C-alpha cells in the first residue's frame, strides 16, 4: 500500500511525545513559577495561601490535555492494523498543536499567577481578577485541545 | 559564535534544499526511506538509553535545587533537614519511573532475523520505544526540575515557619503528577509493541 | 505525481502552526498585561474589570487562530493535492506568525496602558483605540487566511 | 656561588641559542621578502602608470603629450611618497631589528 | 538505496556523534562555568 | 617642490624618449609594447621640453 | 655594536631596498643633508 | 530559578534565614517597652542579636555602642556571605559596597581639610567600604594627588570621568560635588551591571530597588542646593543620576528648581514620589518607601536581589533600633514609635 | 517542467509572508509608540488623540501587506509558472521585509516624537515630517511588489 | 541549458533585495536621525527643519534601491538565461548591502551632529559634509548596480 | 546483518561511559574541593570527615570505569548492529547517570560542607542528601549492565 | 561546456557585489566611527573641523577601491565565460572587500582615538595621519592584490 | 570491505585527540593552579616548593596522553581495518576527554587549595587528597585506553 | 588529476593570503593607534619614537601581500589539484599566523606604549617582545614560501 507505508508510526508517536512532554512542560512552567509566588508570601500573611492554590491546579489542568491526547494517539497505533501516513502526519500535527497551545498556556498562567498571587497580600480584592485572568489564560490550553481532538477524528 | 553556527547550519540547509529541489531532485532528501533504512536497534537502544539518562538528569537537578537550598536554610533552622527530606524523595521518584521503565523496555530487546528485520513489526517497536524513552525521560526531566523547584521554595518556608510546609507540600504533589503521567504514557505508548523478531 | 503521499505533510503543520504561534501570541498577550493589571489594581481596586480589556484582546486572538485551525482540519485529506497542502501551510503561517505579532503588540501596549489609566483616568480611550490598532494585525492575518483557505480545492485535480 | 643560579641559566642560554639558530636564519629571509616587495611595487607602479602613457598613436598631439605630464608627475609622486618614504622606512627598520635581534645576541 | 555518500550507516553515525558531542558540549558548558569562591581564601 | 620634479622630468623622460628611439628592448622589444619608436619618443620629449619649462619657470622662484 | 653596524646596516637595508632609482634619490636627498651640514647644525 | 542554586543556592538560603531575625511589629512593641539600655539589651538577646553586647556589661553600654555592635554583626555578616559568593555573585557583592567605599572617600578628604587626626576620622568611616589605599587619602589635598596616586588602583577610578580640577584644592564645598558624582557615576555603572549580567527575575526588582536610590539621591541633592550652595543648572545637573523613575522629565525640573516650589512642583507630577514633601518628616517617608521596596524584593524566590533587600532592612533595623535605645536613653518619649517595621 | 508541482510553494509562502514579516513590523510601530503615548498622556491627556499618529502610520503598513497579500491570493493556481512563483516571493518579501523596517523606524521615531512634543509643541510637525520619511520606506516595497505582481502572469506559457 | 526554469530565482531574489535592505538602512539611518532631532530641539526648536538633512539623506538611499528594484523588475522574463539572474542578485545585493551600510553611516553621523550642533552653531557644515562621505556608499553601489544591470541582457543567447 | 561500522557504536560506547563519568565526577570533585579549601581555613578539624563528596564522586567514576571495561571485553571486528547498539545504550545510559549524579554531587556537596561549619546537625543532613545523588549513578549502572548481559545472545 | 558551465557567472556575480558590499562597510564604520570624534570635538574646538575630517576622506579612499575593481570585475563578465575566470573574479571581490573592511576598521578606530586627542595637543595631528597611512595602505594592499588576480581572468582561458 | 581507504583517518585522529585534549587539561591545571602559585608566592615563598604538587599532577595527565598516543602511533597502517580505527579512535578520547576533566579538576582544586593553605597549613594534606582523586580519573582513562589498544588488533582480518 | 574546480582552492589562497594578515594587522594598527593617540597628548616628543608597533603591524600585511602576489602568478586554468591545495595551505599558513602576529603586536604595542611613557627604559623592552611577536608571521611566510616552492614541482 502506497498510503500506508512502514514509517507511519514514526509520526504518531512523535505526535504521541510532542502531545505529553511540551503540555507537561507547560503544566510544569505554570505550578513552578507560580508556586514561587505562593511560597514567597509564605510569610507575610500565611493565611492566604491555600486560598492562592487555584494557579497550580489549573496548571495541573493542562497536564491532563495531553494525557487525554496522548492516550487518544496511542490507542491508534498498533503492529497489525494499516496505518496510513496521513494518520501519522495527522497525529503529529494534533499532539504538536496541542503541546505548544498548553506550553504556552502554562506560561501565561505562571507569569500571571506569582504576581497576582504576590500582590495579593497587599489588596484582598484582587482574587476575582485574578481567577478571571487565569481562566483567559488557562482556555489556551483547551483550545488547542479541541483543535487535537477533532483533528484526530479526522485523521482516522 | 552560536548565533554564527545555527545561522550558517541554517543557510546552508536552505542553499541545499533548494539546489536538490530546483534540479529536479528534490526527492533525493528523502526522511521516509532514512526511517525505513536505519536499524530499529538504533531507535530502540537510544530511547532506553534517553529514557534513563533523562530521568537521571532531572531527578539529580531537583536534588541539588532542593538540597543546597536545603542546606542553607538549616543552617540558622536545622529542624528541617530530616523532615523535608522528602522534597529530595519526591524529585527522586522520576529516576526510578524511568528505570523501570527502562527495563520493560529493554525486554522488548532480543535479536530479529535478518529475512524480516525491516519488516512492519520490527520498525514498529524500534520507532514506539525511541518515542517512549523519549517521552519518559524528558517528562521525568521537566517533572524533577519543576519538583526541585518548588522543594527549594518550600525548604526555605519551611525555616520560615513551621505550619508553611504542610501548605506547600501541595504544589510538590501537584509537580509530582508528571513524572507519573509520563510513566503512564510510556507504558501505553509501548503497550502493543512487541520484541525484535 | 499531482497529488502526492506526502501532500497533507504542508496542510497537518499549517493546521498546527495557527494553534502554535497564535496561542503564543495570545500567552504573552495575556501574560504580561495581566502583570500591569495586578500590579496597578493593588491600590486601584474598583478599575479590575476595566483593565481586563487588554487580556480578552488577547483572547480573541487565540479565537481568530482556532477558527482558522478547525476550518483548515475539515479540509484535510488523505487524497490531497500538494497545491492544497501548500494553501493550508500558507493559511495557518499567516495566523500564526501574525497573531504572535499581535499578541506581542497587546502584550507591550496593554501593560503600560493599564499602568497609565490608574494614574489618568482619560488614558483608556487611548489605550483601547491603540489596543483595536493592535488587534486589527491578527484580524488582517484572519483575513488573508481565509481569503486563502477558500482557494484551496477550487480547480485542484488528479 | 648558587648552583641553581648557574644551571637554570645555562638551561636558559642552551634553549634560547638552539632556538635562534633555527629563528633567526629563517628570519634573514625578510631580506627576501621585502625585496620581493619593492620590486613588485615598482613593477606594478610603472605597469599603471606609465606605460598606459606610452603609445606611437597622436604622435605630437596636445592630448597625447599632457597625458605623459600627468602620468609622470602621478608616478613620480607615488614612487616618492611609497616606495622610498613609506617603504625604505620599513626597510631601515627591518635591516635595524636584523641588528638588534640576529646580531646583538650572539 | 538512500543515498552513495551519505549512506544508512554514515547518517547514523553522524547522529550517534552529533548526540554525544551535544552532551560533552553541554557538561563543558557546565564545567566552564564553575568558579572559586576566592573571599573565604584570603585573609583580609 | 615643484622643481625637483621638473628637474627629475627633464632626466627621466629625456632618457625614456632616447630609449625610444634607439629601438632599445626593454621598451618595444615586447608584443605588448608599442610598435615604433620614434612615433612614441616625439611625444615624451615634447613632455621632457614642458617638464623643462616647468623646471625655468620655478628655477626663478 | 656600532663599529659593524656602520657597513651592515645600511648593506641588510640595500638588500631589502635593491633599486638604482630610488637608491639615487635617497642618495641624492642625502648627499643634500651631507654637503650642507654647516647651514643645518646651527638650526 | 532553573540554574539560581548552582553557586548561589546556600547563599539564599542563609540571607533567607538572615531574614528571619529581622524584628517584626511585635518585637518592636517589646523594645519600646524597656527603661534602661540594660533592659533593652537583655530582650535583644531573646532575638536573633543574642549576647552581642556580651563583652560590656552594663557600665560602658551606651545608645552609640549598641549601634557599633549592631551594625557590626550585620558587616560580618555580610562579610561572611560574600566570602561563599563566585562569579557574578561575588561581583554583585562588591558593587554593593562601591557605594560605601566613595562614602569612606568623601569622608577621609574632609579629615584632611581640617586637620582632623588620622586615626580618629578613620574609625567613624564604614567597615564594609574598605579598600587598601583608604588611609592614604590623607596625602594630598586637590583632587588630581589624590586621583593619580591613591585612586588609580581603587575601583573607583572609572568614577572620575567628570571631576573636572580646575586646580582649586578643596574647600567643603567641591568634596560634596566629587562626593555625588562619583555617587552617580556608579549609580550608572551599577545599573548597567544590573541590567546586564544579573538575571531576569533578579534585575526588574533590582532596577527598582536602585533606581529608588537615584530618585531619593535626586532629591536630597536638588533640595539641599537650596540652602547650603548656589550653582548653575547646568553643572548641578551633572550631579544628578540618570537611571531613574524620576530622569528624563522631572530631573529637568530638579536642575532649575531655584525654590522649595520649584522641587515641589517637579515631584507633583511623578505618581509615587508626590505627597512626600507635603506633610511629616520627608527621610522617612524615602525609609518607609524604602521598605516597602525591600519587602516585596522577599516575595520573589531566586533572586540575588535578596542579598540588597535583606542588608537594606537590617540597616533600617540598625537603625530603629538605635533610635528605640536613643529614646529610652535620653528619656524622651513622645517619638519611640517612629520607627519603621514592614516585617 | 517550465510549471512544477512545487510551483505554488513559493506563492503560498509569498503570500504568506507580505502579512507576516509586515504585521510584525506594525506590531513594533504600534506597541513601541503605544508605550510613549501612554506614558506621556498621564500628564498631558489633551494630546491623547493628536499623539495617536504614529500608530495610524504604522497601522497603515499592514494595510500596505495586506492589499499585496490579497493581489497575490488571487493570482494562486495548481498549475501555475514557477516563474510566476518567484515572483510571488520577491512580492511578498518585497512588501514584507521593508514594510518590518518602515515598522521599526516609526516605532522608533513615534516615541521619541511623542515624549519630546509635550515639552516643546512645535516639535509635532517636525514628527510627523520624520515619521513621513519612516512611512515611505514601505510605500517603496509596495510599489516594487505590485509591479512585481503585474509581471507575475504576463506573458507566461506551459 | 543556459535559461533553465529555476533563473528567475535569481532575479527575484536580486529586485526583492534590492529595496529590503536599502530600506533597513534608511529605517536605521530615519530612525537615529529621528531620536536625535526629538531630543535635540525640545529646548532649541529652531533648528528642527535644519536638522532634517540626515532623515533626506537616509530617505535619498532607499530611492537608490527603489531605482534598482524597477530597472530590474522590467527585466526579470520565464524564459531569461541563467547569467541574467546571477547579474540580477548581483545588482541587487550591491545596491542593497552597500546602502544598508551608508544608513548605518548616516544613523550614526546624523544624532551624533544633530546632538551637538545645537551647542556650535559651525558643526552642520560639517555634520553634511560627513554625510556625503556617507551617502556616497549608497551611491557607489548604485553606480555597480547599473553597470551590471547594463549587460544581464547584452549578449545572451 | 554484522556490518563493517558496526563496531563504531561499541568502541564510542566505550569512550562515551569513561568520559561522560569522569566529566562528572570531575565536577562533583573540583565544585565541593571548593568547600572544603574554603571552610577548612577557619575550622579546619572538619578536613577529614568534608571529604565524603570527594570519595562518592569518585565512586561514580569507578561505575563508569566498570562499564567501560565491560564494554571493551565485547567489541569484535565481526559484530551485528544489535551487539553495537546495546553497547551504545549501555555506554549512554551510564554516561548521563554519572554525569547528572556528579553534577548534583558537586553541587550538594561544598554547600553541605560550607553548612557543616556553621550548624554541626547539617552532616548528617548532607550525608542524607548525598546518598540520594550518589545512587543515581547506579540507576544507570543498572541498565548499562543489563543492556550488558544482552550483548551475545 | 565542461572548462566553462552555466553556473560560472554566479561567483563573478559575487566577486562583483563583495568587493563593493564590503568597502562599503568598512568606509560606513570609518566614516561613522571617526565621525563621532569629529562631531563630538568640534562643540568645543571647531576652528578645526575641515582638518579633521582626514579620517573620512581616508575612510572614502576605501570605497573608490571597492569601486574601481567592482567596475572591473563587471565589465569582465559574460554568459560563456570560464568557470577560472568566475572563481579569480570571486578571488578579487574578496581580496578587495574583506581587506578594505580591516582597512574601514583601523581607520575608524585610529581616526576616532586621533580627533579625540587631537583638539588637546595640536602635534598629534601630523601623527594621526601617518597611523591612517598604515591604516589605509591595507586596503591598497588587497586593490593590488585583485588588480593582479583581474589581469589573469581572460589571459590564457579556453 | 573491511580494510578500506578512509580507515587510518579515524586512527590518526585518535592518535592526535589522546595528546590534544590532554594537553589542554593538563595546560588547564598548570595555568590555573600556578595562578594560585604565583599570588600566594610572593607572601609566603618558603613554601614555593610544597605548592607544585598540582602543576605535577596536572602534568601527569600530559604523561597518560603522550604514553597512548605512542601507543596509536606505532599501530597504525595503511591497510589497517575500520575497525582498528574505530578502537584507536575510542582510545584516543577515553584518554583525551577524561583527562580533559581531570585537568579542569586538578586546576580548580590547587587554585582554591594553594590559596587556603597559606591561611591554614593543615589544609595541605586535605589538598594532596582531594587532588589523587582528582588524578585517578585521568588514571582511570588510562586504563580504558590500555584496555582498548590491547583489543584494536588482535583478531583482525 | 587536473580537474575544473581546481583553481578555486588557488583563489581562496590568493585571497586569504591578504584578508586575515590584513585583519591581523588592522588589530594591530587600531590598538596601537588608541595607544599612541593616547599617550602622546601629554609626550608628543616620543610621538615618531612610538610609531614602531604600527610599523611591526604593517610588515605582516606586506609578508600576505608577498605571499599572495606569487600565489596569484601561480594560478591557472589547467592547473592541478594539487596545485590548488597548496596554494591554499599557503595562502591559510601566512594568513591566519600573521593574524595572531597581529593580535600579538596590538596587544604588547598597546600595553607598552601606555607604560613606556612613564618608564623610558620600557622602549628596549617592548620592541625586544614586538620582535618576537612579528617572528610569529616571518614563521607563517617561511611556511607559506617553502608550500608555494612546491606547488608546481613534479606535477602532471
Amino acid at each position: 500500500n502506497i498510503y500506508a507505508p512502514l514509517y507511519a508510526p514514526f509520526f504518531g508517536f512523535a505526535g504521541c511525545a510532542a502531545a505529553m512532554v511540551l503540555s507537561c512542560l507547560g503544566a510544569a512552567i505554570g505550578t513552578a513559577k507560580s508556586g514561587i509566588g505562593i511560597a514567597g508570601i509564605g510569610t507575610f500573611k500565611p493565611e492566604l495561601i491555600m486560598k492562592s492554590l487555584i494557579p497550580v491546579v489549573m496548571s495541573g489542568i493542562l497536564a491532563i490535555y495531553g494525557l487525554v491526547v496522548a492516550v487518544l494517539i496511542a490507542g491508534n497505533l498498533s503492529p497489525t492494523e494499516d496505518y496510513t501516513l496521513f494518520n501519522g502526519f495527522m497525529h503529529l500535527s494534533c499532539g504538536l498543536c496541542v503541546g505548544f497551545a498548553c506550553l504556552s498556556s502554562g506560561y501565561a498562567i505562571g507569569m500571571v499567577g506569582d504576581v497576582g498571587v504576590r500582590k495579593y497580600m497587599h489588596q484582598p480584592r484582587l482574587f476575582v481578577g485574578i481567577v478571571l485572568i487565569l481562566i483567559f489564560s488557562e482556555v489556551l490550553g483547551l483550545y488547542g485541545m479541541i483543535v487535537a481532538l477533532i483533528l484526530n477524528t479526522r485523521g482516522s | 559564535f552560536s548565533h554564527f553556527l545555527y545561522y550558517l547550519v541554517l543557510i546552508v540547509v536552505i542553499v541545499y534544499g533548494l539546489y536538490k529541489l530546483f534540479t529536479g531532485h528534490g526527492s533525493d532528501i528523502n526522511f521516509g526511506k532514512f526511517l525505513l533504512r536505519t536499524s530499529p536497534y538504533m531507535w530502540a537502544n537510544l530511547g532506553i538509553a534517553l529514557c534513563v539518562g533523562l530521568s537521571v538528569v532531572g531527578a539529580a537537578w531537583g536534588i541539588f535545587i532542593t538540597g543546597s537550598s536545603m542546606i542553607g536554610a538549616g543552617v540558622r533552622a536545622p529542624r528541617i533537614t530530616t523532615k523535608n527530606l522528602i522534597s529530595i524523595i519526591f524529585c527522586e521518584v522520576v529516576a526510578i519511573y524511568g528505570l523501570i521503565i527502562a527495563i520493560v523496555f529493554s525486554s522488548k530487546l532480543t535479536v530479529a532475523t535478518a529475512e524480516n528485520m525491516y519488516s512492519k513489526s520490527n520498525l514498529y517497536t524500534g520507532y514506539s520505544l525511541f518515542w517512549a524513552g523519549i517521552t519518559v525521560g524528558a517528562s521525568n526531566l521537566i517533572c524533577g526540575i519543576a519538583v526541585g523547584i518548588t522543594g527549594a521554595t518550600a525548604a526555605i518556608s519551611d525555616a520560615a515557619d513551621s505550619a508553611l510546609f504542610v501548605k506547600i507540600l501541595v504544589i510538590e504533589i501537584f509537580g509530582s503528577i508528571l513524572g507519573l503521567l509520563g510513566l503512564i504514557v510510556g507504558l501505553l505508548m509501548a503497550g502493543k509493541a512487541s520484541e525484535f523478531q | 505525481e499531482l497529488c502526492p503521499v506526502y501532500a497533507p505533510f504542508f496542510g497537518a503543520i499549517g493546521c498546527a502552526s495557527a494553534i502554535i504561534f497564535t496561542s503564543l501570541g495570545a500567552a504573552y498577550g495575556t501574560a504580561k498585561s495581566g502583570v500591569g493589571i495586578c500590579a496597578t489594581c493593588v491600590l486601584r481596586p474598583d478599575l479590575l474589570f476595566k483593565n481586563i480589556v487588554p487580556v480578552i484582546m488577547a483572547g480573541i486572538i487565540a479565537i481568530y487562530g482556532l477558527v482558522v485551525s478547525v476550518l483548515v482540519c475539515y479540509s484535510l485529506g488523505q487524497k490531497q493535492a500538494l497545491y492544497t497542502g501548500f494553501i493550508q501551510l500558507g493559511a495557518g503561517l499567516s495566523v500564526g506568525l501574525s497573531g504572535l505579532a499581535a499578541g506581542f503588540a497587546i502584550g507591550i501596549v496593554g501593560d503600560a496602558g493599564v499602568r497609565g489609566s490608574s494614574q489618568q483616568p482619560r488614558l483608556f480611550v487611548g489605550m483601547i483605540l491603540i489596543l483595536i490598532f493592535a488587534e486589527v494585525l491578527g484580524l488582517y492575518g484572519l483575513i488573508v487566511a481565509l481569503l486563502l483557505n477558500s482557494r484551496a480545492t477550487q480547480d485542484v485535480v488528479c | 656561588f648558587n648552583f641553581g643560579d648557574v644551571m637554570i641559566h645555562q638551561v636558559i642560554h642552551t634553549i634560547e641559542f638552539c632556538l635562534n639558530c633555527i629563528s633567526h636564519t629563517a628570519s634573514y629571509l625578510r631580506l627576501w621578502a621585502l625585496s620581493l616587495a619593492h620590486a613588485q611595487l615598482s613593477s606594478v607602479l610603472w605597469d599603471m602608470t606609465i606605460s598606459n602613457a606610452f603609445s606611437s598613436k597622436n604622435s605630437g598631439s596636445p592630448l597625447a603629450v599632457m597625458k605623459v605630464v600627468f602620468l609622470f608627475a602621478m608616478w613620480f609622486v607615488l614612487t616618492v611618497c611609497i616606495l622610498v618614504f613609506m617603504e625604505g622606512t620599513s626597510a631601515m627598520l627591518h635591516a635595524l631589528r636584523l641588528h638588534w635581534v640576529e646580531a646583538m645576541s650572539k | 538505496i538512500l543515498s552513495s555518500i551519505w549512506t544508512e550507516g554514515l547518517l547514523m553515525c553522524l547522529i550517534v556523534s552529533a548526540l554525544l558531542l551535544f552532551i560533552l558540549i553541554v557538561a563543558l558548558s557546565w564545567i566552564s562555568n564553575l568558579d572559586i569562591t576566592y573571599g573565604a581564601l584570603e585573609k583580609s | 617642490c615643484c622643481t625637483v620634479l621638473s628637474a627629475f622630468g627633464v632626466v627621466i623622460l629625456s632618457v625614456i624618449a632616447h630609449l625610444f628611439n634607439t629601438n632599445h628592448e626593454s621598451f618595444v622589444g615586447s608584443i605588448n609594447d608599442p610598435e615604433d619608436g620614434p612615433a612614441v619618443a616625439h611625444t615624451v620629449y615634447l613632455a621632457a621640453l614642458v617638464y623643462l619649462v616647468f623646471f625655468v619657470f620655478c628655477g626663478f622662484q | 655594536a656600532g663599529l659593524a653596524t656602520v657597513v651592515t646596516f645600511p648593506f641588510m637595508f640595500a638588500i631589502m631596498f635593491g633599486d638604482m632609482g630610488h637608491g639615487f634619490i635617497l642618495f641624492l636627498m642625502a648627499l643634500f643633508l651631507v654637503l650642507n651640514e654647516r647651514k643645518f647644525g646651527a638650526m | 530559578g532553573v540554574y539560581f542554586n548552582i553557586d548561589n543556592g546556600f547563599i539564599e538560603g542563609v540571607v533567607r534565614g538572615y531574614r528571619n531575625g529581622l524584628l517584626s511589629n511585635n518585637q518592636y512593641i517589646n523594645l519600646t517597652q524597656c527603661d534602661t539600655l540594660e533592659d533593652l539589651k537583655l530582650q535583644l538577646s531573646s532575638t536573633d542579636y543574642g549576647n552581642f553586647l556580651s563583652s560590656v556589661s552594663s557600665e560602658s553600654l551606651t545608645t552609640s555602642l549598641i549601634q557599633e555592635y549592631a551594625s557590626s554583626k550585620l558587616y560580618h555578616e555580610f562579610n561572611y556571605i560574600r566570602d561563599q559568593s563566585s562569579g557574578s555573585t561575588r561581583k554583585f557583592m562588591d558593587y554593593i559596597t562601591y557605594g560605601y567605599m566613595i562614602d569612606n572617600v568623601a569622608l577621609m578628604i574632609t579629615g584632611t581639610i581640617h586637620d582632623r587626626d588620622k586615626g580618629e576620622i578613620l574609625q567613624r568611616c564604614h567597615p564594609l567600604g574598605w579598600f587598601d589605599t583608604l588611609p592614604t587619602l590623607s596625602v594630598a589635598t586637590d583632587l588630581e594627588s589624590l586621583y593619580e596616586t591613591v585612586l588609580v588602583d581603587t575601583p573607583l577610578a572609572p568614577y572620575f570621568k567628570n571631576c573636572f580640577d580646575t586646580a582649586e584644592e578643596l574647600d567643603d564645598m567641591n568634596i560634596e560635588i566629587i562626593r555625588n558624582k562619583l555617587y552617580k557615576a556608579y549609580l550608572e555603572d551599577f545599573y548597567n551591571f544590573v541590567t546586564e549580567e544579573i538575571p531576569e527575575p533578579a534585575k526588574e526588582c533590582m532596577q527598582t530597588l536602585l533606581g529608588f536610590e537615584a530618585d531619593r539621591r535626586s532629591i536630597n541633592i536638588a533640595l539641599n542646593s537650596l540652602q547650603s550652595s548656589d550653582i548653575d543648572p547646568d553643572l548641578k545637573s551633572d550631579l544628578l543620576p540618570n537611571i531613574g523613575k524620576l530622569y528624563p522629565l522631572a530631573t529637568f525640573h530638579l536642575a532649575q528648581a531655584q525654590d522649595f516650589e520649584g522641587v515641589r512642583a517637579a515631584l507633583a507630577n511623578v505618581y509615587e514620589y508626590r505627597g512626600f514633601l507635603e506633610t511629616g518628616n520627608l527621610e522617612d517617608h524615602f525609609y518607609q518607601l524604602e521598605m516597602e521596596l525591600c519587602r516585596d524584593a522577599f516575595t520573589q524566590q531566586f533572586a540575588i536581589s535578596t542579598v540588597w533587600a535583606w542588608m537594606k532592612s537590617k540597616e533600617q533595623e540598625v537603625r530603629n533600633i538605635t533610635w528605640i535605645a536613643e529614646c529610652i536613653a535620653q528619656n524622651q518619649r513622645e517619638r519611640i514609635n517612629n520607627y519603621i517595621s514592614v516585617y
